[PDB]
């Protein structure tokens, strides 16, 4: 509804390779009362 | 004034709480737009009196 919710978590961890098998909730970050159709993403790059 | 403008012609209705600035040539027929109007081709955009 023309909002872009973007939660975050952080967590110290030290598996290697997969997920951890762990369960933990996510509390809510920013709310974006801002709309966009927006159907695609890209990563950006780093050196 | 004609700086008061809207859009008649569009492909279908509109999702709720949103706003389009498409400024496109719509298809009003068969004939495809291909960027050029021609025939079956109106622009949707067009002010009022």
């Amino acid at each position: 509804d023309g909002y872009f919710k973007i939660y975050s978590k952080h967590t110290p961890i030290n598996l290697v390779r997969g997920l951890p098998q762990g369960f933990s909730a996510l509390e809510p970050l920013v709310d974006l009362p801002i709309g966009i159709n927006i159907t695609r993403f890209q990563t950006l790059h780093i050196s | 004034n004609y700086n008061y403008l809207y859009r008649l012609f569009r492909k279908s209705n509109l999702k709720p709480f949103e706003r389009d600035i498409s400024t496109e040539i719509y298809q009003a027929g068969s004939t495809p737009c291909n960027g050029v109007k021609g025939f079956n081709c109106y622009f949707p955009l067009q002010s009022y009196g």
